[PDB]
């Protein structure tokens, strides 16, 4: 599993890959693990399948209950401060590493890194999964401030296809997500659409 | 290994218009022999039967609980209760104790009133049922008894047939087994009577 | 006869007697105003001094909710803390659950409902206070909403409750609040104060008051001496012609 | 706020032994709606009056006639809310059932746990007694059942029988036009004649709801073949 | 068994009279007119409208806070007579009930479900004695994907139904009868004519001539499923739409 | 064990194999493991049998009262979060596996449920112990927008490839075919495999035991 | 709530409990149940108060049930509160054969159920249960006995006694023509019989309108039997024909 | 009538009769009084003897170290509260190894005494404590009533014929702020005389003294620490 979310001016750009194993066999090859939360939230899902399901309806839940009573557009925050308590009231009883992307009237695009323990945090892009490792330096080296949406989407489809070429436990497609104020764009990349990296020979 | 504590055998086998339902007698306690003329098979009606092949504790246990249940069932009822309804109700009460089990597996053997359609059935510790339409069996010789059974069943038998079928099942299938024997007990259950034999087994 | 024993039971008219006593109950206490301005929320109260043995201060009727939510008073003083207490628990736990500071709105809400709960069974009696909430925020601007013994909750720009609130509600009735600042405010809330309060009835009172703005940076909190004594001596020279 | 409720009973015996909280909810019963039961020879069918105050109510929303299994049916004589908390713990109890025994529920059983489940609010503490009586219909082992469950948690089987008002005059009815070996079209024609005996007004194929129960199951009659009864009546 | 007998505590608590009725319960009903107000709702071929009349008597009153429209869900609205408490507190049990039924199930609540439901709490307080019923009366609004438009109103006694067109309040009796004139004289009913119907319902009963701010209109459309409230600007064009003829 | 199923044009296919075994011993040569839900939607389950067929009756159970209340046909939606929300409240405890497949007024939906609680919406799904060899007989066959014949046939071809590559599965073939208008509960749709003829018999005649007691009880 | 509570477990100032009075009062207007024992069985008599045309046919009987294989009981009054009773006899005797692997003896289960009416009647606030019960049974320690007990928690060993409606007329009928030690089950049907037309004098005696259970011991096993139509009409039948032949010889 | 037997029940005008009622159960005990000076907060209580041959009831209690209280009413619910106060004491001075301020007890003791008076079958505390104690903030003085209500009070009196004394303690609380330890504890003395008729005098029997200060812990002068007191107290003025 790879998941990924980026910040831009407008809103954020989410991305993740397909695979689902147990142990060497995938499962489920076309698995969404971009689940959302509501209109303009989003959360990528990292872990134990069961629990990250089980968490996100909760906190899908609780937040459109809280967004009745209010009458008003919940916050990004919000919802990573939902999750983030559930995730560290159960710390010992859920494996489960969360990002939490959206976009806020009062706060723009946010991205929030719930990782397994329970703790929170905001950054300007987050990475997870255990395919996230192998392209820490490339996100690192890559990253810019004032990324418009375009190259924000570019840069997460990158930064995938990387790890899903380089870990066993990621590949399948590309799935993306754009959220703004208009509303959230979602497109897959399968096949050529995938960024090709070719492999050095010789 | 807790089902091999006390060893015992049931069989339960269909004929063409009956049922037949055999078990072991031997009691014993690892490798040391107590009585040889413990009870597993219980009435549970008129032409109803159940064995009870495990732990000789939890076979008493779920003969007496199951008594219980089937008796309040009677009552309230007004009726007697059908083999498969008896089959559900032991599955309930198997599994009201998944997690604590009893170390029972029991076969039901018997013809459904009003009816005298044979049915017999098997279940495992937790209430898992197996309806079969030849034998079921159960115990610590169940490969004995499954080789035994699949060479000599034949479908439609009479009870002449279905008696020495089960009865050559299972003596043959306790020959084989170390923790089993000490005398065998049939059961053949009519639409008009109930035979009930000891064979002449072997008592080492 | 008897329909008015409980809470629980219905009169055949269609009214809850109990919850009509316990709001009788509020109407005998002094009373407390606050008015809603462009810019934030004031709060005034008529505190009556019982005894001169008593310390100044004592028995308030101002209470901080939370860091940005007043609270003022009028009925029973001890249903009045408790409710306090409610507020203070309901601002917290929001809080602790979801990260950030109360809306006023859900904070009334969840006050008035829990009022609410008090007027159903003959278990428990209805609450004999009435209170009013203030709060300023950037985001949702300033907000006023009051909360009566049945647990109905509205928000006002000019609030009074007490012994004499339809005079209070006359007199706040002649003040373009949307348009006023905290300053002006203050000052205009002791006038009124000073106008209902009954010389010949109570002795003497002291003038409890507080706001919740942008000039306190979105923070409840007593009136500044300063800005309290100019307010106290303009209501003064208001009252003198 | 106290989730505390009256732990004292609130029907109690009088000086005549008579508990009066019973004969009130009875009385309660007998203001109401019009029901009629017949078993058949083949079946059984609830019949019932559903006439709305107002033509501004949706007749297709509220069901009076109501399937507690594949061959149970339900329809009542009193205070309708009532008549759903009794028709949820019915199909609850028949779902526990079934749970159990992996058969569905005998009409005879069913009727004996909803008559326990009024007998305990008949005598538990800080409630008052359902206002409705049962008509409970079900086909079982080749058969069919008509069963009447009062206030008090008492159920008698009946051949024929009528609840709410002028159910002694349909009774009679009942009793002048019943038989024995009666087939399922016959006693659907003679149900409706029974409501037509107290029936104020004119009877459509809304107005009234009737439920059948037969060897294939039970099930409410669409208000089509209610029209094609009348027309045929 | 005679009319208006009574024995014991049957008219403090709900218990039978000889009868066989529920004076709490009926109490419970004369409270719902205690509120003063009147709401009318009106079911069309692809709308439904619920219209209820906006009393604010101050002007230090926040006229923004004083409703008795409320959403439920995104596509359920509903209107509230009777006690304010009550309602907020009935509307509050409802949207929790649709909550757990989105989460429990996978979809959203059905109206007559909802509806079903407040009547079952309802019940339950006529039935125990250590609780006062709610004086207050819930009218409920959306769309059904198979069957259209809904609505459907639930009361203190723990009834339940569906309506063509419904009213509630002091007025509620001259409104149904209105109504009822209406939809016997049947003929297609747009949403313009439906929320035209409403008004002119409110409008006869009260026999005031309406201003926009007296009045709160709220719609669910086959178009656009989500529960709205008007605003000024489209209310003051339908009372002009209203007027000229 | 093999329980497979296909999404196709206008419903739901589902096939199981009817072998149960204890350990290394074939125990049942008939087992029905594709279980009723409700009219509309089945179910075939893995894991612990007894768990497996508590888990779908109480299910099965609730769906009925559910739909009984509401009037309308059930969902596979509601049954697949009843199934996942039960089975993780016991954090796996309950080892049942379950794929789920039928038609509602949303039309075919086909899951798969595991005891921890997690569930896949997937076109085709395998489970079992020979559910490799169904999941290649899938992805080398499987195209989308099927008709029912060509869907029956290739459900078929996964369950006897995984009956005749894996130990665990054999015997007969069982087929469900779940559409909006109809219900085709095939048992068996497929007998690959049968007893071999005998080649000679075996001894067994009257008065070949030897009995010591016999008591009879004639039943009036 | 201590406005509304009705103080159903208090004494009175005459040290009596009211609504254990008045549930015997309900007891009284509830309908005839009688019991004879003899000496090769016991039996239950039970007048039919739930008589109509439309009425279904009893499946088993209306006011005769079944506890064990060894024991019946006949209930006088609410008729709900008897099928509550009923049911937690049952419960008690399975539990008794669950715990020791024999059948319960008659007065161990009577005092099972009395001990639960007698705390009924002390504490929780309820009501007391509205039923008087009758006990048949045999056991390996007395044989043939028969109970009775009352809604207070008293019960007490009987050879001939009735509950229901005109119980006292029944009662000293009993006492007149019982003759201890030397009753059959024929004599005891008759004298059941003869009790049964005299007490029930407003409707005239029929098949359809009594059921006659009795209780007999048949080579180590208890039966319990309910009578037929046809042989409840010949024993109304013979009784009508001693009557004539004793007005004849007067 | 039938509004003042439950604590539940509103008067029709707005009025709890039980919490009245628990008023004048306090008002029934015997006179106490209460005063602070700058550095120092001193209760003086007026005790009773049930007979010649009895001991005279005790007044003050010991809370905290800086704590003290005089009781006036139940004496029963007066220990209940004193437990609490103390469990409340202990608990804050092993949770934050400081000593409770006395407006936070003050508070907890107002929330405590509240709930009984809004729960059906429960009664109001029928007790009225004065409350002396020392912080940071300096001596205070608290007032505790049936009806929840506490007040923070510069001098106060409960009790029988204590108006006689809050009037003397009105008259010279002008100076009752700049008195020393003994002229505080005398003006104290005094106005409890107030409250006694002419023919009863302050003696060593009847009089206990609570004292607590900036420097001084509190302390309880009863039978023969009270003499220096006394001594020096001049006749009544009649």
């Amino acid at each position: 599993t790879t998941i990924m979310a980026v910040q831009f001016d407008g809103g954020v750009v989410l991305g993740a890959d397909s695979r689902t194993t147990t142990g060497s066999y995938i499962a489920n090859r076309v698995t969404d693990k971009l689940t959302p939360i509501h209109d303009r939230i989003f959360c990528c899902r990292s872990g134990s399948a069961a629990d990250t399901q089980a968490v996100a309806d909760a906190v899908t839940y609780q937040l459109g209950f809280h967004s009745i009573e209010l009458n008003e557009p919940p916050l990004v925050h919000t919802a990573a401060s939902l999750f983030k308590e559930m995730c560290y009231r159960y710390r010992e009883d859920l494996m489960a590493g969360i990002i939490i992307a959206g976009w806020d009237p009062q706060e723009g695009g946010q991205v929030y890194s719930v990782p397994m323990g329970g703790m929170m945090v905001r950054q300007p892009f987050a990475i997870g999964g255990s395919g996230s490792s192998y392209i820490y330096g490339y996100v690192d080296a890559t990253y810019r401030e004032g990324m418009t949406k375009e190259e924000c989407l570019q840069f997460t489809a990158n930064a995938l296809a990387l790890a899903m070429e380089r870990d066993g436990s990621s590949g399948g497609v590309i799935r993306l997500a754009a959220i703004a104020e208009p509303g959230v764009e979602r497109q897959v990349l399968l096949g050529d659409q995938i960024p090709k990296f070719t492999i050095a020979t010789l | 290994s807790i089902m091999s504590y006390n060893g015992g055998a049931v069989m339960a086998m269909k004929g063409k218009n009956c049922v037949a339902i055999a078990a072991d007698r031997r009691f014993g306690i690892q490798a040391q022999m107590v009585t040889t003329d413990f009870q597993k098979i219980f009435p549970m009606g008129d032409r109803l039967y159940i064995g009870l092949a495990g732990l000789a504790t939890d076979v008493q246990t779920v003969a007496q609980r199951l008594k219980f249940r089937l008796n309040l069932y009677e009552l309230k009822e007004g009726r007697q209760i059908k083999p498969y309804t008896l089959m559900s109700m032991v599955a309930n009460l198997l599994y009201e104790k998944r997690f604590g089990p009893y170390y029972t597996e029991p076969v039901i053997a018997g013809l459904d009133p009003k009816t005298f359609k044979p049915f017999i059935c098997s279940l495992d510790l937790i209430g898992c049922p197996m309806v079969t339409d030849d034998f079921v069996v159960s115990g610590t010789c169940t490969e004995q008894m499954y080789g035994m059974c699949e060479s000599l069943w034949e479908p439609n038998m009479d009870p002449e047939h279905l008696f020495e079928t089960i009865s050559q099942a299972m003596l043959n299938a306790v020959d084989r087994d170390a923790v089993s024997g000490m005398g065998v007990i049939v059961h053949i259950i009519e639409k008009d009577k109930i035979t009930t034999r000891t064979l002449k087994a072997r008592m080492d | 006869t008897g329909y008015d024993l409980s809470a629980s039971t219905f009169s055949p008219d269609g009214r809850v007697f109990q919850v009509e006593y316990a709001m009788k109950a509020v109407e005998n206490s002094s009373t407390a105003i606050g008015i809603r301005c462009k810019d934030g929320v004031v709060f005034g109260v008529e505190k009556l001094v019982l005894s001169k043995l008593y310390e100044e201060g004592s028995n308030k009727r101002l209470f901080n909710v939370d860091r940005h939510v007043g609270m003022a008073v009028a009925g029973l003083l001890a249903d009045a803390r408790s409710l306090a207490d409610i507020a203070r628990e309901e601002a917290s736990n929001f809080r602790s659950n979801f990260g950030y500071n109360i809306p006023l709105k859900h904070l009334a809400d969840r006050v008035a409902m829990y009022v609410h709960a008090y007027t159903l069974y003959s278990a428990v009696r209805p609450f004999g206070c009435s209170f009013m909430l203030g709060s300023y925020s950037v985001n949702d601007g300033a907000q006023l909403y009051m909360i009566d013994p049945s647990g109905v909750s509205y928000g006002y720009w000019g609030c009074a409750i007490g012994k004499a609130r339809q005079a209070a509600k006359t007199e706040i009735e002649k003040l373009q609040m949307k348009e006023m600042t905290c300053r002006d405010v203050v000052k205009e809330v002791a006038k009124i104060i000073y106008i209902v309060h009954d010389e010949v009835k109570d002795k003497a009172f002291e003038l409890e008051l507080s706001w919740v703005g942008e000039i306190t940076n979105g923070r409840h909190e007593i009136v500044p001496k300063d800005v309290r004594e100019e307010a106290e001596k303009y209501a003064k020279e208001s009252l003198k012609e | 706020m106290a989730e505390r409720g009256y732990s004292f009973s609130l029907t109690t015996f009088s000086p005549s032994g008579k508990l009066v909280q019973i004969e009130y909810a009875l009385a309660a019963v007998a203001g109401g709606a019009p029901s009629v039961g017949i078993k058949a020879a083949n079946g059984v069918v609830l019949a019932t009056e559903k006439k709305q105050k107002s033509i501004l109510y949706d007749e297709r929303s509220v069901h009076k006639v109501e399937p507690i299994t594949k061959h149970i049916g339900l329809v009542y004589s009193g205070m309708g809310p009532d008549y759903r908390v009794l028709v949820h713990r019915a199909r609850k109890l028949a779902q526990q059932y079934y749970l159990v025994y992996q058969e569905p529920i005998p009409t005879a059983q069913l009727v004996q746990r909803v008559a326990s489940v009024m007998q305990e609010y008949t005598q538990s503490g800080g409630v008052r007694p359902f206002g409705v009586s049962l008509l409970i219909c079900g086909w079982n082992e080749g058969r069919p059942y008509l069963f009447q469950s009062d206030p008090s948690g008492a159920y008698f089987a009946w051949k024929a029988t009528a609840m709410g008002k002028n159910y002694v005059n349909g009774k009679t009815f009942l009793e002048k036009r019943y038989n024995e070996d009666l087939e399922l079209e016959d006693a659907i024609h003679t149900a409706i004649l029974t409501l037509k005996e107290s029936f104020e007004g004119q009877m459509t194929e809304d107005n009234i709801e009737v439920g059948i129960c037969n060897e294939a199951g039970f099930r409410r009659l669409t208000p089509t073949e209610v029209k094609d009864y009348l027309a045929a009546i | 068994m005679s009319r208006g007998s009574s024995a014991g505590f049957d008219r403090h608590i709900t218990i039978f009279s000889p009868e066989g009725r529920l004076y709490q319960v009926e109490y419970a009903f004369k409270a719902i007119n205690q509120g003063g107000l009147t709401s009318v709702a009106v079911r069309g071929k692809d709308c439904a409208v619920i219209v209820t009349q906006k009393k604010v008597p101050d002007k230090l009153l926040d006229s923004s806070t004083v409703t008795h429209l409320f959403k439920i869900t995104e596509n359920i609205g509903c209107v509230m007579t009777g006690m304010t408490a009550d309602s907020r507190s009935q509307v509050q049990r409802a949207r929790y009930e649709a909550a757990n039924w989105k989460y429990k199930y996978g979809y959203e609540i059905p109206v007559d479900m909802l509806c079903k439901r407040i009547a079952d709490i309802s019940q339950v307080y006529t039935q125990n004695a250590e609780m006062r019923p709610l004086g207050c009366c819930m009218i409920l609004i959306g769309i059904d994907e198979e069957q259209g438009p809904q609505v459907y109103k639930c009361d203190p006694a723990g009834y339940y139904c569906g309506f063509k067109a419904t009213a509630a309040g002091v007025k509620q009796t001259e409104s149904t009868s209105f109504l009822e004139k209406k939809v016997k004289k049947k003929f297609d009913w747009t949403f313009e004519q439906t929320v035209e119907t409403a008004i002119t319902c409110l409008s006869t009963v009260l026999s005031i001539d309406f201003k926009p701010s007296e009045i709160e209109v709220g719609v669910v459309t086959v178009e656009n499923p989500k529960f709205r409230i008007l605003t000024e600007a489209e209310i003051d064009a339908h009372l002009v739409a209203l007027a000229e003829r | 064990t093999t329980i497979a199923g296909v999404v196709y044009k206008d419903g739901i296919v589902l096939g199981a194999d009817t072998r149960a075994t204890e350990g290394m011993v074939v125990a049942d040569k008939n087992c029905s493991k594709i279980h009723f839900i409700s009219p509309n939607i089945y179910c075939c389950g893995a894991g612990t049998a007894a768990d497996t067929d508590m888990t779908t009756q109480l299910i099965s159970s609730n769906l009925e009262l559910h739909s009984l209340s509401t009037g309308r046909l059930p969902r596979v939606v509601t049954a697949n979060r009843m199934l996942k929300q039960m089975l993780f409240r016991y954090q796996g405890y309950i080892g049942a596996a379950l794929v789920l497949g039928g038609v509602d007024v949303t039309g075919p939906h086909l899951y798969s449920i595991y005891p921890h609680g997690s569930t896949d919406k997937l076109p085709y799904v395998t489970m079992g112990s020979g559910s490799l060899a169904a999941m290649a007989v899938f992805e080398d066959k499987f195209r989308p927008d099927m008709e029912e014949e060509e869907a029956k046939k290739l459900v078929s071809e996964a369950i006897a490839a995984g009956i005749f590559n894996d130990l665990g599965s054999g015997s007969n073939i069982d087929l469900c075919v779940i559409s909006k208008s109809k219900l085709d509960f095939l048992r068996p749709y497929s007998v690959p495999n049968k007893k071999g003829t005998r080649f000679g018999r075996y001894r067994c005649e009257k008065g070949t035991n030897a009995v010591l007691t016999e008591k009879v009880t004639t039943l009036e | 709530s201590r406005r509304y509570d009705s103080r159903t477990t208090i004494f009175s100032p005459e040290g009596r409990l009211y609504q254990v009075e008045y549930a015997m009062e309900a007891i009284g207007h509830a309908g005839t149940c009688l019991g004879i024992l003899a000496n090769d069985g016991v039996l239950l008599a039970a007048e039919r108060r739930n008589i109509h045309k439309l009425l279904d046919e009893v499946f088993f009987s209306e006011k005769i049930y079944k506890l064990n294989e060894d024991m019946a009981c006949s209930v006088a009054g609410i008729t709900s509160d008897a099928n509550v009773l009923t049911n937690e006899l049952r419960l008690i005797a399975q539990r008794y054969l669950l715990q020791y692997q024999e059948p319960i003896p008659c007065e161990q289960l009577v005092t099972a159920l009395c001990d639960i009416k007698q705390a009924y009647t002390q504490f929780g606030g309820k009501r007391p249960f509205g039923v008087s019960l009758l006990y048949i049974g045999w056991d390996k320690h007395y044989g043939f006995q028969l109970y009775q007990s009352d809604p207070s928690g008293n019960y007490g060993g009987w050879k001939a006694t009735c509950i229901g409606n005109n119980s006292a007329a029944a009662v000293s009928m009993l006492k007149q023509d019982y003759k201890e030690g030397e009753m059959t089950l024929k004599s005891a049907l008759a004298l059941a019989i003869k009790v049964l037309n005299k007490t029930m004098d407003v409707s005239k005696l029929s098949a359809e309108k009594v059921e006659i259970a009795t209780l007999t011991r048949e080579n180590g096993k208890t039966v319990i039997r309910v009578l037929k139509q046809k042989e409840v009409e010949q024993l109304i039948k013979k009784h009508e024909e001693e009557e004539a032949k004793a007005e004849r010889e007067k | 009538n039938q509004y003042d037997n439950d604590v539940t029940v509103w008067s029709p005008q707005g009025r709890i009769h039980q919490i009245e009622y628990a008023m004048e159960a306090v008002k029934q005990g015997s006179a106490t009084v209460g005063l602070k000076s700058k550095t120092h907060a001193v209760l003086v209580a007026l005790k009773r003897a049930q007979s010649e041959l009895a001991a005279h009831q005790k007044k003050i209690l010991h809370v905290d170290n800086h704590i003290g209280i005089s009781i006036a009413g139940l004496t029963a619910d007066a220990r209940l509260l004193c437990n609490f106060m103390r469990q409340e004491c202990l608990d804050s001075r092993f949770v934050f190894d400081r000593p409770l301020p006395v407006s936070r007890l003050v508070s907890l003791i107002g929330s405590k005494t509240q709930i009984p008076t809004q729960r059906y079958g429960r009664r109001p505390y029928g007790v009225g404590l004065l409350i002396a104690g020392y912080d940071d903030m300096g001596p205070h003085i608290f007032q505790t009533c049936p009806s929840a209500n506490y007040f923070d009070c510069r001098a106060m009196s409960i009790g029988a014929r204590s108006q006689s004394a809050r009037t003397y303690l009105e008259r010279h609380m002008s100076e009752f702020m700049e008195c020393n330890l003994n002229e505080l504890v005398k003006h104290g003395l005094r106005a409890l005389r107030e409250t006694l008729p002419a023919e009863q005098d302050l003696t060593t029997k009847n009089v206990s003294i609570g004292i607590v200060g900036k420097d001084l812990e509190f302390t309880i002068y009863d039978d023969d620490d009270v003499s220096p007191f006394l001594e020096g107290l001049e006749e009544r003025p009649q």
